[PDB]
């Protein structure tokens, strides 16, 4: 009949065929990630590729139905998603070649190790070893060496490939009627039809840059603070009005200043907010941990974990004999099958993680009734954000008491709170300019705005202007530092880490208001608050189904991304920082360097 | 009396090709099954007791699909494989058969129909397996708009109860 009604009768065969064929690949993938065998890892490739095959088939099959002559949105969404040429739109060479570039980068990044000039017989890779140095070592040189080696050895190797990469990928991107590969990624945030809730691949950059401004005041102050705190650690190496030497920021890229805590702590005299001690004392085990996380969700009006979750999941490492990969993950296999893989140790960190990952699970269930193709967080940012709110509520000293982990009569020094907040900032706020700068440069490369021969010039020009950091050694085009970082040299949009990060505040906020929370926004725990749950679940149950803008509305009552909630969460820290910076200088010279002596 | 042959029966049919057993003469108590937390559903429709006096349909569906073996009810199963009248009725019984009807590797015998021109009239049945064109055209899989109308359930043992296999017995009254 009508192309609409006859498309409905395509998606319907697609869902109930994809669902199963996907569950094939999941069950495989799962076997492997848990009983790492050669037998298993091979199965993980059978249904795995049978999936990619099944897809390409149905992709080109779905092309048959004209994007144009449709109107049941839901269907238009699904079809759109499925009709995704991607690789097809290219040649045969200029497609397998791209594919080549990718895998090499991936492996060289994973397989790259660097060699100790002072002892050539020992040479470690990024993780651990290098990452270990960057996180811990307080030796200017030791640090400078790791940072440089990496960007110099594997940095340079990747330069040519990355140059070739940007072309074929743009070629790809432009072919599907996009302004550039960047325009392809921004694509994720797009919405059409649906008046009042629209969004275009421009509206993003406009909104990111607008939002990123209001952060600056906060940023520059945190900056100013750690700078002075650092001068003390590396006396003579730092300028009191300069950028921060990129190799002194606690990790390899300075993506997060977390590890700088030991050096920047406001009140080093105050101790643990750590119940790892108290948990093991009350003889808690894996079960107790998750059974608690379970309780937490139920508390706000959400469901118990499924019987299948308990009897199928893996909450504990089997040690040896059966070796397993332990990165904590939630699994939405389909067919009502929800699982966590977590090699649990009775630690606060893990306890929190369990609240995070079980959050993803709860989302995964919420949107399960949606047709297969619509099962997925509103945008790339939504799922990680939901995950993160959970650790927000669980980490409050309030929740920790009302559970018997935090000793009854412990009070909150405004100093322990400033401690904790700084802690947060090092991570949540440090990574933001870092992020936004990173994907700006990437964006601009794809918009053809950075010439091959001025790639590293423009990188560091922006690290200085935007992020307030500088290179310990100067770097010509022989290098390729942006790709020194996983996400970049492994073809992954990084901007998600910016938007998620905003959302996750807009969320927790909306939810506390609704849970009626009285203290500073950061003292908020949403437990026992069924009223708040309802409001969350309102976006949760949607999946990719409604536009993300609507999805956001359901929770925070607004149609767009707002940073105010994030700044609120940093009010008591922000003011305290303006104080500490009384006599400090706030801002930086792009001009100063560590080097040239 | 011959209820042992229906429940407790080894092999069960797909929903699309459901079985009817005729039982006249024989009188039973109904207390055979009245008392069991083996049965997960057991919703009755217009009765419940013993006056000593009959049709018994059986088949297997997915957990969530059980909803649809009641008068009215949404579709696919009720639209296309097995329709209960709004009028007449007796009872509908189900039990979880994960262990029997499902396997680690996945079990695929059990089928259902999701494509059909028209809806079933109550107690009607359709065992046709004719490639489906949403216009009545002939066919040749997968000729852009040609699909087979029968779908495999594919019951694995590690799925949500919603997706685990359930056996069903419907007792119509005459
Ligand atoms: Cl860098
Ligand atoms: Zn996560």
């Amino acid at each position: 009949s009508t192309i609409e009604e006859q498309a409905k009768t395509f998606l319907d065969k697609f869902n109930h065929e994809a669902e199963d064929l996907f569950y094939q690949s999941s069950l495989a993938s799962w076997n492997y990630n848990t009983n790492i065998t050669e037998e298993n890892v091979q199965n993980m490739n059978n249904a795995g590729d049978k999936w990619s095959a099944f897809l390409k088939e149905q992709s080109t099959l779905a092309q048959m139905y004209p994007l144009q002559e449709i109107q049941n949105l839901t269907v238009k969404l699904q079809l759109q998603a499925l009709q995704q040429n991607g690789s097809s739109v290219l040649s045969e060479d200029k497609s397998k070649r791209l594919n080549t570039i990718l895998n090499t980068m991936s492996t060289i990044y994973s397989t790259g190790k660097v060699c100790n000039p002072d002892n050539p017989q020992e040479c470690l890779l990024l993780e651990p070893g290098l990452n270990e140095i960057m996180a811990n070592s307080l030796d200017y040189n030791e640090r400078l060496w790791a940072w440089e080696s990496w960007r110099s050895e594997v940095g340079k190797q990747l330069r040519p490939l990355y140059e070739e990469y940007v072309v074929l990928k743009n070629e790809m991107a432009r072919a599907n009627h996009y302004e550039d590969y960047g325009d392809y990624w921004r694509g994720d945030y797009e919405v059409n039809g649906v008046d009042g809730y629209d969004y275009s691949r421009g509206q993003l950059i406009e909104d990111v840059e607008h939002t990123f401004e209001e952060i600056k005041p906060l940023y520059e102050h945190l900056h100013a603070y750690v700078r002075a705190k650092l001068m003390n650690a590396y006396p003579s190496y730092i300028s009191p009005i300069g950028c921060l030497p990129a190799h002194l920021l606690g990790d390899m890229w300075g993506r997060f200043w977390t590890n700088l805590y030991s050096l920047t702590v406001p009140f080093g005299q105050k101790p643990n907010i750590d119940v790892t001690d108290a948990m093991v004392d009350q003889a808690w085990d894996a079960q107790r941990i998750f059974k608690e996380a379970e309780k937490f969700f139920v508390s706000v009006g959400l469901p118990n974990m499924t019987q299948g979750f308990w009897e199928n999941s893996m909450l504990t490492d089997p040690g040896n004999v059966q070796k397993a990969v332990c990165h904590p993950t939630a699994w939405d296999l389909g067919k009502g099958d929800f699982r966590i893989l977590m090699c649990t140790k009775v630690t606060m960190d893990d306890f929190l993680t369990a609240h995070h990952e079980m959050g993803h699970i709860q989302y995964d269930m919420a949107y399960a009734a949606q047709p297969f193709l619509l099962r997925n967080g509103a945008n790339e940012g939504f799922h990680e954000a939901v995950g993160e709110i959970m650790s927000l509520s669980a980490a409050t000293p309030k929740h920790l008491k009302s559970i018997g982990l935090l000793s009854p009569d412990f009070q909150e020094d405004n100093e322990t709170e400033i401690n904790f907040l700084l802690k947060q900032a090092l991570t949540i706020v440090g990574t933001l300019p870092f992020t936004y700068m990173l994907e700006k440069w990437r964006w601009m490369v794809f918009k053809g705005e950075i010439p091959k021969d001025q790639w590293m010039k423009k990188w560091w020009e922006m690290k200085r202007e935007i992020v307030g950091v500088v290179e310990p050694v100067p770097h010509d085009e022989t290098y390729c530092d942006p790709a020194s970082l996983f996400h970049v040299s492994n073809d992954y949009s990084f901007i998600r880490y910016y938007t998620r990060t905003l959302y996750q505040f807009q969320f927790q906020e909306a939810l506390c208001q609704a849970a009626k929370h009285e203290g500073p926004l950061h003292k908020c725990d949403i437990s026992n608050s069924t009223e708040a749950g309802q409001k969350l679940f309102n976006m949760l149950r949607l999946g990719k189904s409604e536009p993300w803008t609507l999805a956001l509305e359901n929770v925070v009552g607004a149609k767009n991304m707002n940073v105010r909630p994030l700044l609120n969460y940093f009010e008591p820290l922000f003011t305290w920082l303006k104080d500490q910076n009384k006599n400090s200088f706030v801002g930086w010279s792009t001009d100063w360097s560590p080097y040239a002596d | 009396c011959p209820f042992g042959e229906v429940f407790n029966a080894t092999k069960f049919p797909s929903v699309y090709a459901w079985e009817r057993k005729k039982i006249s003469n024989c009188v039973a108590d109904y207390s055979v099954l009245y008392n069991s937390t083996f049965f997960s559903t057991f919703k009755c429709y217009g009765v419940s007791a013993t006056k000593l006096n009959v049709y018994a349909d059986s088949f297997v569906v997915k957990g969530d699909d059980v909803r649809q073996i009641a008068p009215g009810q949404t579709g696919v199963i009720a639209d296309y494989n097995y329709k209960l009248p709004d009028d007449f009725m007796g009872c509908v019984l189900a039990w979880n058969t994960r262990n029997i009807d499902a396997t680690s590797t996945g079990n695929y015998n059990y089928k259902y129909r999701f494509l059909r021109h028209g809806k079933l009239r109550p107690f009607e049945r359709d065992i046709s397996n004719v490639p489906f064109s949403p216009d009545g055209k002939p066919c040749t899989p997968p000729a852009f708009n040609c699909y087979w109308p029968l779908n495999d359930y594919g019951f694995y043992t590690t799925t949500g109860i919603g997706y685990q296999p359930y056996r069903v017995v419907v007792l119509s009254f005459e």
